[PDB]
């Protein structure tokens, strides 16, 4: 209760890397789409391999941005070791291998739809890691087993919602169908963790936890209402998990 | 091929915080963060009164959930079981911090994550290290736990009780609390609310 | 529903669980026994009981239990076990019909009478002798405590008894020598034990395993099996040669001392660890440290010594010890126990009455000239105890004239007496037969005639009398009446006792006639003694009390500390010198350790469902390394083989280290088989069967049996019944 | 390591109950199915409803068929009593009115969408139900927080399955969204577990369990292999995780 | 008001099942099941060597799972602390058996769920449990943990150490065991092999 000094108990992961994780998420989630878009043979198939490129991208150099070893260039080593472990590893060459594999795709050479496959393993990969790269740390009570379940059923709803926005007939469907599974688990979440750590929960976030519930509700009315109140209620849930859950606590 | 170790004897810690000021000035760690630090707790109500003075630094823990978690390879464990960092692979992406379940790893300034050595550098030439060294009241030892005529190992054999942080965690903690002045053991913050 | 809502009547009663007899409460509604409670006032249970006296009432309430007389079917095999039914009056007439035949073409003394548990008065102590026959003997002599009763009446006048006098609440430093408390669960010195820990006692155990009583030790000396003479020699040697010994207490109470200084002489610490293995320093440090505390430092005697042939030996020298301290008779270790007054019921003298003997001249005397025919191991060993054991090989010979006929009062013929094999010859061999007892074991089905007894909670019992601080008297109820056709052991020692000539012996026409006449002395009646379950009578305790008076207690007034004049003389050696190393295990064997389970009575409790259900099976300890090197594991099954090939149905295996590579151990009475016992049927090694070879003590009757090896061969975990199933069975009293 | 007696460590819950979970997943995800049906007012909402019945009784019917307590009576408490903290109590509840509320649509009797909205939320209650029944227990490593995620998804699996059997058109597209969905959580489960609990896992499952993975790939190939191959990888997982983790183990 | 608690001292206990087998008898317990048994562990090899002899039953837990997760109300706490069955509401469904972390509950052959009682029909009536009664050794103690005089209390405030079964799920066990024979504490399957 009283220090000389002080534990390092201080946020690790800031706004920053808790913005990352809402776009590794629509990274993930549209590669995904692309490569289901491939192997049905979809006119569209070529429009959503080149966003995936651009989103895939842009997380990329934001995971740079962030780093304070940025100027260090220290991050060559993540291409230069083998490190099945670690969930991080796992997603630094699903989104690097994801990347060349939709060029490939792209500049329509190499090879075709043999390619398609191996872009589906690589989106699962990438859809994976975020959820056990916190579920992994058995220390963080908030942080359990749902987290691995919780991240790509919202990555999805990311990816479905961006798509509804850019007129594809196929997304709002499924959209509502993964945000129904989305919001009903992470609505059974605070029941799942022991009394201690869900009363943190709840004084930490919660509002926030239940305004994003509620907010959610609104993929099930009109259009152009739904992809906006699925989107804003995905990324809520998503940002607000990896804020809440830095604690350690007895 | 030993297995080096630290044991507190906390029946005569008095947490003065000689051996975390004298961390401070040997590896120069920069003003915010801190490899070792001094926690003190009452357990009450008068006739019956208990205070314990523990100092926290890394334990290097014989099983680390902060090694596997690195993607890069900078966080390692060694054949004598420390638990150090190469700053030339560190990518300061925080997994380490995220899996280390006792608050003992920073960020530094210059852009890697740093943390308590073991004295590394004193090691190797031969000596103890500086909390060890300056240790006015003669609470802490060091030494290889497989050698019995270590400093650790003829303490942890005199002790009367011998505790560790969090053992329900996966770990196999290095750094051996010994005479806890409660009798429940060490003090916890959900035994107090 | 639950028993404690349902009406109950109590009664005072005491516990037939073991031998120690604790005083003990019975709860019955109807004609059930539920409950068992110890009671403050009684000097043995005083309100606490252990596991064994806790679930010991459900052998009344099990569906084997025998219930009528049963007669060997004409013409068929001893063994095979045919049988009928019979009535009380024709089974009891049959049994004097052929002892009279016996006894009219080779004397009464054809006749051997073995027996144990508390109706071992009527025929071990009583029917024997008024029917003439020196032939009696109980298992607790030559198989137990044999070698300790003989060094005791030779060093000290005294016995040491059945409840062990020492003063354990003020002892301050205690010495076990494989006196297991904890395993070993005798009541009342278990709670003694617990509370010299709790004020401070600190206990040292000699031992080649760790066991429970070791867990609780200050120092665990593990020494090399059959070498403690050297280890108490040396100890004897640092009291007298450092000169730490009480030197009052030599001069005034004690002879011959000076005899045992020179004996002595090169007995040293490091001639000791050499043989023991106990380093030099240790065996030093013990007998300062237990100088240091005297008089309040003991060496308690254990109870089960036939360990190895040489036993007086040992004991004679841990008894010089306490000696040598002074406690003997003082607060801190052996307070002076004093039987109680409670008079005879009169009769005639007996054809035969016993020597409790132990100087000039307690062999033979009235054995050679005496009247007609001497106890028939009388020339094999030097004491004058009868050897349960030895008389087993007249019936097979005839040497020392012939047995033919054989009476088994509740004593385990098949786990109590070594060489099973020889055993069943000597049953083949006989004219007559006859066991009482209340379960269908393996030697009960060998009889012509099997007679049901009552159990402990439906029978009336001649009272129990206890050597004590201060001495007591206890008495056993009914607690209900005998189920089926069950008879009380009073009833069936007179019934026969009527149809042979001895009705001078057996006049009173019952038991509560019989209780009254001994009660009037006292002065009290049997509702009275009811009443009060216990009598606490006066008595004495230290050296004082003895001393204000003018008079000392012994043998012949000194304790004789070389300790005998007679032996010496015609027999050979005075003094304890046979430390005499011990023979070895071969390569590829180990000795064959054993014990007791702390939820079971030796062999008796392994049908008892409450019992089974805590301790199901043995299981065989080997070091750790060891059973490495064989290829062994946690959950493993193994045959036990001894050096004469002999092999032990199969036993889990126990590989976690508390025992010297020299060893291996198993607690005893496992292994039966009885088909009738439907839970005990198969299950565990029996140690007895393995021990084919016993070591005869020349000095004490007693039969050495850490003298067996055993080897391991891996083998299948065993198929058996259910024991949920089985204990389910419901008891009907039909 | 040794005993005197023996601690009460024995299976609590049979094969026979094992059976109640995978039932009570179909007929909770069947009472969806017609719910929403009934709310978009397509015609086979009618016959959707008498089955979300029959499988609710035929539920009922062996969870007093398996109670040691069957003829004790004693089962009338469960609705004369208040236990909100009780998995099991809001599992009763759900079921009991659900049938009811799915009575009344059968019967066309006490209103229609506003019965129609009810049979929606008994439903979601009916299929959340077990996944905590099993989670709450924080002493059994196994029945981590994911079994909140994989037993709601594992329902809709089950119900889809029988809809695209029973050759309903709208369902074999659903199908295989939330087969992609469960059979990726499950695939993250056992990574989600401490060592001790994963190599527990292992030893006395898996063989069955990465079979049962596999099997549930069959949903993406042949179009009629696919609704066995979906419900039977379904089952399989519910049955697996409730007779694997009644296990308290250090 | 009183809060009922059981100290067991296991500087003293010898793992002879005399209170496990007085339990059986008292209560009339059926064959296959039981309401308390003794565990019995070895710790190390032969310089030191530990036995950890612990009898086990329900600790009657002051924040008991097994309570809240019970459908019916077959299952309760006690205003003075002890948790029992009222076997009119129970349905066997095995929620409770599911949530205590400790194996203490049983089905019963009659249809519904038992364990230990803390002998409540001794306790009404004014006396001690069963196994307090019955045991040589006299290693266990019972009581109001609020009465400073009573015998629980004081074997309590007269131990050296204090410890309790899994205390990091969050129950608050009331049976305490004193003065553990291990310097590390009780004895656990996970610091085997
Ligand atoms: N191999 C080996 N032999 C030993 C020992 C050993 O450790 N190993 N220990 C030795 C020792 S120390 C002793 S003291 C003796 C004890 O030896 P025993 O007393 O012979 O041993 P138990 O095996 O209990 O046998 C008791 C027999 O009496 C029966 N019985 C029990 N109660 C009653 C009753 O009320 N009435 C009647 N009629 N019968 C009853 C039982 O069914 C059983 O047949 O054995 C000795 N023999
Ligand atoms: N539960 C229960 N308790 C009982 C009985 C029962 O049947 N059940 N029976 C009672 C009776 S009648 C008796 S006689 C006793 C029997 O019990 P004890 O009288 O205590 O028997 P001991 O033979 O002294 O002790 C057994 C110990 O002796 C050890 N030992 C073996 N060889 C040697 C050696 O060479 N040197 C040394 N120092 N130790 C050795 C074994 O390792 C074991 O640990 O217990 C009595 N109490
Ligand atoms: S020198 Fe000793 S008493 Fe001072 S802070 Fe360090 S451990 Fe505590
Ligand atoms: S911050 Fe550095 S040491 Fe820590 S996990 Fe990342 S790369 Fe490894
Ligand atoms: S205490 Fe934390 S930072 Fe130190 S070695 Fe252990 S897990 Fe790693
Ligand atoms: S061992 Fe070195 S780095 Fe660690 S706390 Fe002591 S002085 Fe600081
Ligand atoms: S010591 Fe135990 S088994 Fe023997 S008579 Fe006493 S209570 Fe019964
Ligand atoms: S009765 Fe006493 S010695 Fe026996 S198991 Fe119970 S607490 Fe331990
Ligand atoms: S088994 Fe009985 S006591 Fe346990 S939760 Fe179910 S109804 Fe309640
Ligand atoms: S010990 Fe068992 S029965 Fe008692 S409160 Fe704890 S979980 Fe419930
Ligand atoms: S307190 Fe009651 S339930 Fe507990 S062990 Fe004793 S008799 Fe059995
Ligand atoms: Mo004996």
């Amino acid at each position: 209760a009283e220090f000389y000094g002080l534990p390092n108990a201080q946020e690790f992961w800031h706004w920053t890397n808790a913005l990352h994780f809402v776009l590794v998420g629509l990274a993930g989630g549209v590669a995904l789409l692309a490569a289901l878009l491939h192997l049905k043979g979809d006119a569209e198939a070529r429009r959503y391999t080149l966003y995936a490129l651009m989103l895939i991208a842009l997380d990329l150099f934001i995971l740079w941005a962030e780093s304070p070893a940025r100027f260090r260039f220290t991050h060559i080593w993540l291409f230069l070791s083998f490190h099945p472990t670690s969930p991080i590893w796992w997603g630094a060459w699903g989104l690097g291998l994801g990347f060349l594999t939709g060029g490939l795709l792209y500049l329509g050479k190499g090879s075709q739809r043999a390619l398609a496959w191996a872009l589906l393993v690589f989106s699962l990969v990438a859809l994976s890691y975020p959820g056990l790269a916190l579920a992994v740390n058995l220390n963080r009570p908030l942080w359990n087993g749902l987290m691995a379940g919780l991240f790509p059923l919202t990555a999805l709803v990311l990816a479905l919602g961006l798509a509804a926005l850019l007129k594809s007939p196929w997304a709002l469907f499924p959209l509502r169908v993964l945000a129904g599974a989305s919001l009903l688990l992470a609505l059974l979440y605070p029941l799942t963790l022991p009394p201690e750590a869900r009363g943190h929960l709840l004084e930490e976030a919660g509002f926030w936890y239940g305004l994003f519930l509620l907010l959610g509700l609104g993929t099930f009315w009109q259009e152009r209402l739904a992809p906006w109140a699925g989107l804003l209620a995905a990324a809520g849930l998503r940002a607000l998990l990896v804020l809440a859950g830095q604690w350690q606590g007895l | 091929m030993p297995r080096y170790a630290m044991a507190i004897d906390l029946s005569l810690c008095v947490g003065c915080a000689a051996c975390a000021v004298a961390c401070k000035m040997e590896n120069e760690v920069p003003p915010g963060v801190f490899n070792l630090w001094i926690r003190e707790r009452e357990v009450g109500e008068y006739p019956n009164l208990v205070v314990e003075f523990r100092p926290e630094q890394c334990l290097h823990c014989e099983n680390p959930p902060c090694v596997p978690v690195c993607p890069t390879g900078a966080s390692y464990q060694t054949k004598d079981g420390l638990v150090l960092v190469d700053p030339k692979k560190c990518i300061a992406c925080g997994a380490c911090i995220a899996a280390c379940p006792y608050d003992a790893r920073y960020l530094h300034p210059a852009g890697y994550v740093s943390k308590c050595t073991f004295c590394a550098h004193r090691l190797e030439k031969g000596k103890v290290p500086a909390c060890v060294e300056t240790c006015p009241t003669y609470c802490r030892t060091f030494g290889d736990l497989e050698d019995p005529e270590s400093p650790v190992a003829k303490a942890l054999k005199a002790a009367e009780r011998v505790d560790v942080l969090r053992p329900e965690q996966g770990t196999r903690p290095k750094l051996f609390y010994l005479n806890a002045p409660s009798k429940k053991g060490l003090t916890r913050e959900s035994e107090v609310h | 529903a639950p028993w404690y809502a349902q009406e109950v009547k109590s009664v005072y009663q005491i516990c037939e669980g073991c031998f120690w007899r604790c005083g003990i409460v019975a709860h019955a509604v109807g004609n059930r026994v539920y409950k068992v409670e110890g009671y403050e006032a009684n000097p043995k249970s005083r309100g606490r009981l252990c596991p064994r006296g806790q679930g010991a009432p459900q052998t009344t309430y099990d569906p084997d239990r025998l219930k009528r007389p049963l007669i060997r079917v004409e013409g068929s095999q001893r063994g095979e076990g045919k049988y009928r039914v019979a009535t009380w009056e024709e089974a009891l007439d049959h049994i004097a019909k052929k002892m009279l035949e016996i006894r009219e073409k080779y004397g009464p003394e054809a006749i051997a009478f073995f027996g144990h548990g508390t109706g071992d008065y009527w025929f071990v102590d009583f029917l024997p002798a008024a029917w003439g026959s020196p032939n009696a003997a109980k298992p607790s002599v030559s198989l137990c405590t044999a070698p300790r009763e003989v060094a005791s009446q030779w060093v000290f006048g005294r016995p040491i008894g059945g409840h062990e006098p020492i003063d354990w609440e003020n002892a301050r430093y205690i010495v076990l020598i494989g006196h297991h408390i904890g395993e070993d669960t005798h009541n009342t010195q278990l709670q003694d034990f617990a509370l010299a820990l709790k004020n401070g006692a600190k206990v040292v155990v000699v031992d080649p395993r760790f066991s429970t009583a070791a867990a609780k030790a200050h120092r665990w000396l593990p020494i090399k099996p059959g070498t403690d003479t050297a280890l108490l020699l040396a100890w004897i040697h640092v009291l007298i040669y450092e000169d730490l010994y009480d030197k009052e207490y030599v001069a005034k109470y004690t002879v011959g001392f000076e005899e045992l200084k020179a004996h002595v002489k090169d007995f040293t610490p490091e001639w000791a660890e050499k043989h023991t293995e106990i380093p030099a320093q240790v065996i030093r440090e013990v007998a300062r440290e237990m100088a240091a505390h005297k008089p309040r430092a003991v060496l308690p005697p254990t109870r089960h010594n036939v360990w190895y042939g040489d036993d007086t030996y040992r004991v004679m020298a841990l008894l010089y010890v306490n000696v040598l301290l002074g406690n003997y008779g003082r607060p801190g270790g052996f307070y002076i126990a004093q039987s109680p007054y409670l008079e005879k019921y009169p009769l005639p003298p007996l054809p035969l009455e016993p020597a409790a003997g132990g100087c000039s001249g307690p062999s033979g005397g009235d054995h050679e000239p005496e009247g007609f025919k001497p106890r028939a191991d009388k020339g094999k060993f030097f004491a004058r105890s009868t050897a349960i054991q030895e008389l087993i090989e007249p019936m097979i010979t005839g040497e020392p004239y012939p047995i033919k006929g054989l009476f088994a009062y509740g004593i385990n013929l098949f786990h109590s007496i070594p060489n099973v094999p020889r055993t069943k010859e000597a049953l083949k061999n006989l004219d007559l037969y006859v066991a009482i007892d209340v379960l269908p074991q393996e030697h009960v089905m060998w009889a012509d005639v099997i007679l049901p007894e009552a159990t402990y909670l439906e029978r009336y019992d001649d009272f129990v009398l206890v050597a004590h601080k201060t001495p007591f008297i206890q008495l056993r109820t009914p607690a209900h009446e005998p189920l089926f056709d069950t008879k009380p052991g009073w009833w069936i020692a007179r019934e026969l006792g009527l149809r042979l000539g001895l009705e001078q012996y057996f006049p009173w026409k019952t038991i509560e006639e019989y209780l009254e006449t001994r009660l009037q002395s006292l002065g009290l009646d049997l509702e009275t003694m009811k009443g009060m379950g216990t009598l606490v009578q006066r008595g004495k305790p230290w050296l004082e009390d003895w001393e204000k008076e003018g008079r000392l207690p012994f043998g012949t007034a000194s304790g004789k500390i070389e300790l005998y004049c007679q032996r010496f003389k015609e027999a050979g050696h005075q003094p304890l010198p046979v430390f005499t190393p011990p023979e070895e295990p071969p390569e590829g064997f180990y000795r064959l350790l054993y014990g007791r389970s702390p939820v079971h009575t030796f062999a008796r409790t392994q049908n008892n469902w409450v019992l089974m259900e805590m301790d199901p099976e043995n299981e065989v300890w080997i070091h750790k390394e060891e059973a490495k090197r064989l290829g062994l594991k946690e959950g493993d099954y193994v045959m036990l083989v001894n050096q004469d090939g002999v092999k032990e149905g199969p036993v889990r295996v126990k590989p976690t280290a508390r025992i010297r590579k020299d060893c291996v151990y198993i607690v005893h009475g496992f292994g039966h088989k009885a088909p009738l016992m439907r839970l005990a049927h198969g299950r565990g090694a029996s140690d007895n069967y393995l021990q084919t070879r016993y070591k005869l003590d020349p000095i004490s009757g007693g039969a050495g049996l850490r003298v067996n090896f055993v080897r391991l061969e891996k083998a299948e975990r065993p198929r058996l019944p259910s024991l949920t199933g089985l204990a389910k069975r419901p008891f009907d009293e039909r």
